[PDB]
């Protein structure tokens, strides 16, 4: 995941992310949070959370089967609903 | 109606479907002659919405063709041990349900002539050795109850108008080919289309079913005791060899043109299966039936004689 | 572009991978040819993976199999060369579409597994 | 081969009965032209 | 009851693990079912192959012929699920529900049943559960599985 | 025009022989078990009937070297014959011209 | 070619866009004006690992199948 800080153009404008083992499918952010988190999920089995700060990995959800195609997080960043080759949406409470 | 009548009918051929033969279940069984006529009365004169109606069909007739089969297994445990011949010398379950009611119709010549007349598909051969294994095997003893025979009179009438209402689907879908599967029906036939679209379900399906299975579709079962080979040397049979882009050309080119006729029609469907129902070309299926043209032309063709 | 249609469509290197499996898995006899051969083996389930041609023409016949390949949840790409395929395949003969096979005995399966999550990578 | 078939399953096992008749439909084969034998017996065969 | 999110979850685990013969059983209900039927008997050739004629997959094969009525051919299955593994009583339920549909003499079959002394199998190990059958002769529990 | 028999004369003749054999109470003839008694006799039997007539001629052509190879392999093998013979019997109907 | 178009129909729109995005930039970076004037690394960053500590703490709820093929694309509406 290429995180670029583009209200620095000439300085440390990219934080790069090791995200999932395969490729990553979907990106989102914590909304009415104001941001300050992120949840990534790809073709690994995990769907990963970070912050916009230190850009670490806080943990890794499982729960997915299979590829992780899709992704989306509720508004108040409760919970996090999901899609994927497993062919059925799943929650995260 | 039809959306409210349908689906649960659905299911009911999903319940008996599941459940084993030998094992009765004769008061949910009746159940479904009600559904039955049901689906006869929304299908023949409704005439709209087949867009919609065209799923809901490859989504039953499967489980129909499960359903009559079922009834046929069931049908023969109850007469098994009695005339055990009878599934292998009758290959269809119509002609074994029909043939049964007539053996146990009881009402010598007029036998003879009676499941002539009313079964219709019995070839002179097929009543010769149904004859034989009524002689050899066929015990001529009144049945063990006559609520088994009212029974099996039960099963003749579920699996006749079952029977009865896989051939209106035949014919509607029969009728709907033209915009369902217009590269097969130009390919082919109306008819013979409609055949194997109707033995396959969904058109999806029959796209689904390689060239190689689809020679054998309709072929009445294979059985040791009847003649096979033929001069064309056509061991499959079935729908497609009784088309007429086989039959007319001569008795040496009907095994190739049965082969890649076949295969033609596969790939036919296939296409016809990825173009949407709005916008649908025929020149592929105009192409392929030139080519083929040309292939029994020159297989037709012999050659040329050489210098001595 | 070898048809808008037709999608996912590997590179050279790629491309030059999967059809060196081809071969292999050709001479270990665990690969087969065909549109009608590769619906046997999605319907059958034993296909590892299903490679089919961007070139060939008419691309329906060849679209017939993506939406089984989506039901039985099994990867597949298009290599560009139907003529590179076949060839690959070893017939002369150009082949549209084939399929490499499941065999739990086979000394390729790595390989198989490698391209696999490679061509799974591609699908999106 | 109907009739022939059917008596020749009270004899035997019809396994063997129904490779008789089958054997006995063949194409039959003379200079540079071919048939089936539908109907009446191989004699060649050696069980004929 | 729908069958097509177990048929992906058979096919991911039998790429994972394609040995195991509890996989091929419950396949072979999937495709007893019927909901295509298309593609059966090579289903089963399929799974002897994998499995390797495990007796799971041939008392399958005998229900799935028994579910087609035919008892010669499933009570053929059966046996032969004997001759691999005897100590698992799935195929001796199996056997007593055929022979009671067809009418063979069940005698020697409770002989060697008496000589068999199962124990193995998902119905047999249920009815072990079931705790009213918990200490009783393998005999009526068998009664009571029929 | 179809078979010449019709079902009424099949029907009495089939009945006259039925009648034949159960009232010699005729036992029918069992296909050959996996492993018969006189097999690999009735085997010898039937491949010198084919050599009855390679026998003779000093010349042979190749169809005849061709059937007599045949049967010289079902000589040096007759487990692996009487097993292609027991194969033939249980399955193929459709044969060669 | 290079700025051939002339896009009649989108300056209308483009120029609603440039009073639209000035407007909510300005609006935007005052809110951030007041939160970073407002802050402080106590509440700032307990409550920062609190949050983290929680999507650290999800685990799978449920799961529904929808449809035969993958499910391509899951989007939560407003609210």
């Amino acid at each position: 995941i290429n995180v670029w800080d583009i209200r620095k153009r000439d300085e440390g404008q990219l934080n790069q992310i090791l995200a999932h083992r395969n490729i990553v499918t979907q990106v989102r952010f914590s909304k009415e949070d104001g941001g300050k988190k992120l949840v990534s999920c790809g073709y690994d089995n995990l769907i990963n959370v970070y912050s916009s700060d230190t850009w670490l990995k806080m943990g890794s959800l499982a729960g997915h089967t299979d590829k992780i195609i899709s992704l989306d997080i509720s508004n108040n960043s409760h919970f996090l609903v999901s899609g994927g080759w497993d062919r059925s949406i799943k929650l995260w409470n | 109606n039809p959306f409210e009548i349908l689906p649960e009918s659905i299911e009911l051929f999903r319940t008996l479907a599941l459940i084993s033969p030998d094992r009765l279940s004769l008061s949910e069984t009746a159940q479904i002659l009600p559904k039955i006529v049901d689906l006869k009365r929304i299908l023949q004169q409704q005439e709209i919405d087949f867009i919609k109606l065209l799923p809901f069909f490859n989504e039953i007739i499967p489980l129909i063709k499960s359903n009559i089969k079922l009834m046929h297994n069931f049908l023969i445990s109850l007469y098994s041990r009695r005339f055990p011949e009878l599934s292998s010398l009758i290959p269809s379950p119509l002609q074994y349900s029909k043939v049964i009611s007539i053996l146990e119709n009881e009402n010598e010549s007029d036998e003879l002539f009676f499941h002539l007349e009313n079964k219709a598909k019995l070839t002179r051969e097929q009543i010769l050795v149904l004859t034989m294994s009524m002689k050899t095997s066929f015990k001529n003893k009144e049945p063990l109850d006559i609520k088994t025979r009212t029974q099996i009179l039960e099963a003749n009438s579920i699996l006749e108008n079952l029977w009865k209402l896989q051939e209106d689907i035949g014919q509607y879908i029969a009728s709907k080919i033209s915009i369902i599967a217009p590269n097969v029906c130009f390919l082919v036939g109306p008819e013979i289309a409609a055949q194997l679209i109707a033995h396959a379900g969904g058109v999806l399906e029959f796209s689904r079913i390689p060239s190689c299975n689809i020679a054998s579709i309709g072929k009445n079962k294979h059985l040791s005791h009847e003649l096979h080979t033929l001069e064309s040397g056509v061991r499959q049979e079935g729908y497609l060899f009784a088309s007429d882009m086989i039959q007319k050309f001569p008795v040496s080119v009907h095994k190739q043109m049965l082969r890649m006729l076949c295969a033609k029609v596969s790939l036919a469907a296939r296409v016809d299966a990825g173009q949407k129902n709005g916008d649908r070309n025929t020149v592929l299926a105009h192409k392929w039936k030139a080519e083929l043209s040309k292939k029994a032309r020159k297989l037709s063709e012999a050659p040329s004689i050489s210098e001595t | 572009a070898p048809n808008p249609k037709a999608f996912p469509l590997a590179d050279a290197a790629l491309t030059q991978q999967i059809l060196d499996v081809v071969q292999q898995a050709a001479n270990l006899r665990q690969l087969k040819k065909g549109a009608n051969e590769a619906t046997k083996t999605l319907n059958r389930g034993i296909s590892e993976f299903i490679i089919m041609a961007a070139d060939c023409e008419p691309i329906e016949i060849l679209l017939h199999l993506p939406l089984l390949c989506e039901d039985k949840n099994v990867p597949y790409v298009f290599v560009p060369s139907r003529v590179a395929l076949g060839r690959a395949c070893g017939v002369s003969r150009p082949v549209i579409a084939a399929s490499i096979t499941t065999n739990d005995a086979s000394a390729i399966k790595t390989q198989i597994y490698a391209v696999k999550d490679k061509i799974e990578t591609l699908l999106i | 081969f109907t009739l022939l078939n059917r008596l020749l399953r009270l004899i035997v096992d019809p396994n063997i009965a129904d490779y008789i008749t089958a054997k006995n439909n063949v194409v039959i084969n003379f200079k540079d032209m071919s048939h089936v034998n539908k109907y009446g017996l191989i004699r060649g065969l050696k069980f004929a | 009851g729908n069958l097509d999110q177990a048929e992906l979850l058979v096919t991911q685990a039998l790429q994972k693990f394609p040995s195991n013969a509890l996989l091929w059983v419950e396949q072979i209900k999937l495709f007893k079912h019927g909901n295509k039927s298309s593609l059966k008997k090579t289903i089963f050739q399929d799974a002897l192959r994998r499995t390797q004629n495990d007796h799971r997959v041939l008392l399958e094969i005998g229900v799935s012929f028994y579910a087609e009525a035919q008892y010669e051919t499933s009570l053929k299955w059966l046996e032969r699920a004997l001759k691999k593994c005897s100590r698992y009583g799935d195929t001796w339920v199996w056997l007593f529900r055929t022979y009671a549909r067809l009418g063979k003499d069940t005698v020697d079959l409770y002989n060697m049943f008496d000589q068999c002394e199962p124990t193995y199998g998902p119905e047999w190990i249920a009815a072990s559960k079931n705790v009213k059958m918990q200490y009783c002769t393998p005999r009526e529990i068998l009664l009571r599985l029929m | 025009n179809g078979p010449e028999i019709t079902p009424e004369e099949a029907t009495t003749i089939f009945s006259v022989m039925v009648e034949w054999l159960e009232s010699r109470s005729f036992s029918p003839i069992p296909f050959p078990p996996l492993t018969y008694k006189n097999d690999t006799k009735i085997l010898v039997l039937a491949l010198e009937d084919l050599k009855d007539v390679y026998a003779s001629k000093v010349r042979l052509n190749a169809s005849e070297r061709e059937e007599l190879a045949l049967i010289e392999e079902a000589y040096d093998n007759p487990h692996d014959t009487l097993n292609r013979i027991k194969k033939y019997l249980l399955t193929q109907r459709v044969f060669k011209p | 070619d290079f700025f051939t178009p002339a896009t009649s129909e989108l300056i209308f729109a483009r120029r609603f866009l440039i009073n639209y995005s000035l407007e909510r930039s300005r609006k935007r970076l005052q809110k951030e004006m007041e939160r970073h004037q407002k802050f402080n690394t106590r509440q700032e960053l307990l409550s920062r690992r609190t949050e983290l500590q929680r999507m650290a703490n999800l685990e799978l709820a449920g799961s529904q199948l929808v449809s035969t093929k993958p499910i391509s694309a899951v989007s939560l509406s407003t609210d």
